[PDB]
RNA sequence: AAAGCGAAUGAUUAGGGACUCGGGGGCGAUUUUUAGCCUUCAUCCAUUCUCAAACUUUAAAUAUGUAAGAAGCCCUUGUUAC
RNA sequence: AGGUGUCCUAAGGGGGGCUCAUGGAGAACAGAAAUCUCCAGUAGAACAAAAGGGUAAAAGUCCCCUUGAUUUUGAUUUUCA
RNA sequence: ACAUACGACCAUACCUAGUGGAAAACUCGGGAUCCCGUCCGCUCUCCCAUAGAUAAGCCACUAAGGGCGGGGUUAGUACUCAGGUCGGUGACGACUGGGGAAUCCCCCGUGUUGUAUGU
């Protein structure tokens, strides 16, 4: 029996740590924005470590999450650099997966010099219909043991719908 | 050696085990009237209107009624003669007591079973009186044979 | 490998608590202000107006706070204003309001004051609170009761205003003000007064229909299959409505009666009874660990 | 006061089971990215021997507040700027 | 066994949304430790300072508007005649 | 009896794992012009009540479940108020007239109820 226990995708969100402020920084994000088309957000260094050359309270990083029909076409784009092969342990226990790729000009965006090269980072989450239980503000409350995604069932449905193979 | 206003209280402001949280509603719902017989119970949560800490466990009679607080008369001992002390409480201390309804509930009983009498014509004999000394009867030892007892010799447990 | 969090002595400290906030449907912080009154006035009661929406209702209710329990004064739902010639729209905005009116018509009746305090008779997107209304050579302070709105968020434009809005056109007082209303520019501070009356009779959503009708017709085929099979139109919105307000003031106790099968009081309680389960006793649950026993004891 | 620690915080003696990539020393070529074979600490789980004026789920004896009416109880209905 | 002769235009007042410390499993450079995501999490965090009490749709945290830290005098509680 | 809205006592109601749910109700669900709010209609907010499904929430039952509530034992024991020209070098102990607890361990149970509308 299967009605309504069909899985997809929630949502997508990838990430650039340069790890330094600065101009570096805002080309960084300007090279975020026509990929998906949304302005992104930074982020702040909590820590203070000197070994690493950050400090609080400044910008180290980008993200940027997307869903839909977007978050769809821009996951085939990444798996096509990887030729859909992962590796077993890039699954986590509760049902989602990610991988990471060195260079961010692999797949075409124009290249130009000014801007530079960075490295970018995928990862995307799992879902079922029907989960909002958890998450309207009244009368919130917690998701069935039977109701929810396990480790197994998601690979299996990787490799059926993109024909991809594991290692 | 100090005085504070709420020096020695570590245990007496305190909420129990188990018991902290949310303070139930029901309290808020009470109502007082002038002559009523209140005592004082200090609630930790609340920390306006906290009487003195000797209030704490003393019962005493509103006197003043206001929008969120009552007034009441309790009775202090200094050395050789009594003080009237006026304090004012939010109610979130306060308590009704059922100290008087013994009393009320008494001399309501005794109204209806005295006018029943008077119609009927037979003394009543009111008024309580103390437990008196038992009387005479019998106890049988049909199937209830007496056991015999004795002390047991000393053991050594351990 | 670590500490395990929830062993049994966890368990042991743990303190739960109110049941109605486990569930989450009660807010204790904002209710303990509602409910409670000045210890200068005794007895006076304090008359609270509830509204809770569902996917498919609107509930309202005149309430009383006791120590034991709360009292409903008067009750209207959205089921009852099929009566009154609506059908269709049953959880818009414009429903809001004549519910609103149908419960504030309601209780003015049950106390006698529904010969006077008339109200506006006339919806207008005004903004007007009720006032004494003089009589027998004196003066008549109205009836008094405070807006209860849960859990639900209090953004400009809200269908917990629109009953606001209707019960204070019945007659009864309601201290509010206008900077929540629809129309309201928060850059001028100042109201339309024009987009308040459409916005009442359903005129948001009668100008949906033209719209959608000619940018994407099978979309508007399929939003409103049972507004074309009783074949109302977006021009006959507003008189729909208009005739629904006078019907409200002529006879508010009018029954309604729905299509579900109906019973007795006494025949649905034995059908019920029918489905229900049987605890197992005592002497059959120790019965069932010797069965276990033999069972398991078997396969190895 | 007494009591408790297979109940929270703090102190404390001893074995057993499960684990290796947490640290240390070996073995089969110290081969070793061999989850091989050994093991010494560390970790986790079910048990075990003793404690607390500034620790506690529980909890006495002795002492302590109020009440036991005629200024009481009940019925009817005059005043007011609350 | 310890503490005080101070500090704050917000660290005061009102309202709204959110939940902490820590642990498990994952992701290019990234490692014990940088950023992102999911599940568990009764307070084991935080609240100017010594210690004690108190707080989870808050008294913690971020956002919006403000100066009840204002005027005229009386009754009451603690140290106590 | 059952369901929904507002409650009272605040675990006999909590936590983990497994099965079933007539009627209606509740829920998941579809769309983004209008009100409103976000990196993103996720949340919040608006419009629709057709279609699909009880998968989850919700309700009920099961487990020599953890926890919680009531009771028996430990025990007339520990402790304690009053008394003697009572024992003993001391530490401390016995007796006379009274009051009188707490673990380990064992057994049972798994929410009750008020107002309004409807199945």
């Amino acid at each position: 029996q299967n009605p309504m226990r069909e899985l997809r995708i929630q949502k997508l969100v990838l990430n650039i740590s340069v790890g330094e402020s600065g101009d570096r920084l805002t080309r960084a994000a300007k090279v975020l924005e026509q990929l998906s088309g949304q302005t992104p957000v930074y982020s702040k260094a909590r820590y203070t470590v000197r070994q690493f050359g950050i400090r609080r309270n400044e910008k180290i990083a980008v993200h940027v999450t997307v869903r839909g029909p977007k978050a769809e076409e821009i996951l085939e784009r990444g798996l096509k650099v990887k030729e859909y092969e992962l590796r077993r342990r890039n699954f986590s226990e509760t049902g989602n997966f990610g991988f990471g790729i060195s260079e961010h000009i692999d797949l075409g965006i124009k290249y130009d010099p000014s801007i530079g090269i960075y490295g970018m980072d995928f990862y995307c989450c799992m879902t079922r219909p029907g989960e909002r239980v958890a998450k309207r503000r009244r009368c919130k409350s917690r998701i069935g043991a039977s109701h929810r995604i396990t480790r197994e069932e998601t690979i299996r449905w990787f490799k059926q719908r993109f024909d991809g193979i594991v290692r | 050696h100090a005085a504070g206003l709420r020096s020695g209280t570590r245990y007496a402001f305190s909420r129990g085990f188990r018991k902290h949280g949310q303070i139930p509603l029901s309290t808020y719902l009470r109502t007082y009237r002038v002559g009523d017989i209140v005592d004082i119970k200090v609630n930790g949560a609340v920390q306006k209107g906290m009487p003195h800490k000797f209030y704490h466990g003393k019962t005493g009679v509103v006197y003043n009624v206001t929008k969120s607080a009552v007034g009441v008369i309790v009775y202090k001992r200094v050395k050789h003669r009594y003080i009237e002390k006026r304090i004012n409480v939010r109610i979130e201390h306060v308590k009704p007591s059922r100290s008087r309804e013994d009393f009320l509930r008494r001399v309501k009983e005794n109204a209806e079973l005295k006018k029943k009498a008077k119609a009927e014509g037979v003394p009543v004999q009111l008024k309580r009186q103390p437990a008196m000394p038992r009387e005479a009867h019998t106890v049988s030892i049909a199937d209830n044979k007496p056991v015999t007892l004795a002390p047991v010799a000393y053991e050594t447990t351990i | 490998f670590h500490k395990l969090v929830k062993n049994s002595a966890y368990y042991s400290r743990f303190q739960t608590k109110f049941k109605r906030r486990r569930q989450g449907k009660t807010d204790y912080y904002a209710r303990k202000r509602l409910i409670t009154q000045a210890k200068n006035k005794y007895n006076a009661p304090k008359y609270r107006l509830v509204v809770r929406f569902t996917n498919r209702d609107i509930i309202t209710q005149m309430v009383t706070s006791e120590i034991n329990g709360d009292k409903i004064f008067a009750a209207a739902y959205s089921h009852e204003l099929r009566a009154y010639g609506i059908n269709h729209g049953l959880t818009n905005w414009a429903a809001a309001y004549a519910t609103g009116l149908l419960l504030a018509r309601r209780v003015l009746a049950k106390l006698g004051l529904d010969k006077t305090f008339t109200g506006v008779e006339e919806p207008n997107g005004e903004y007007t609170l009720t006032e004494a209304a003089e009589t027998e050579d004196g003066e008549r302070r109205p009836f008094k009761a405070i807006l209860d709105v849960g859990l639900a968020r209090t953004s400009t434009g809200a269908r917990v205003f629109g009953v606001m809005k209707g019960a204070s056109d019945g007659g009864i007082f309601i201290p509010h003000s206008e900077n929540r209303f629809p129309g309201y520019d928060i850059e001028t501070e100042e109201l339309d007064t024009e987009v308040l009356k459409k916005y009442i009779y359903g005129g948001h959503v009668a100008e949906y229909m033209e719209t959608l009708a000619d940018d994407d017709e099978e979309r508007y085929k399929s939003q409103f299959v049972k507004y074309i099979e009783d074949d109302v139109e977006a021009d006959s919105l507003e008189e729909l409505y208009a005739e629904a307000h006078k019907q409200i003031r002529a006879d508010p106790f009018r029954k309604y009666v729905s299509d579900a099968p109906k019973k007795s009081k006494e025949e649905w309680k034995a059908e019920s009874l029918k489905y229900k389960k049987a605890k197992l006793s005592r002497e059959e649950r120790k019965a069932r660990v010797e069965a276990k026993i033999k069972q398991l004891l078997a396969e190895q």
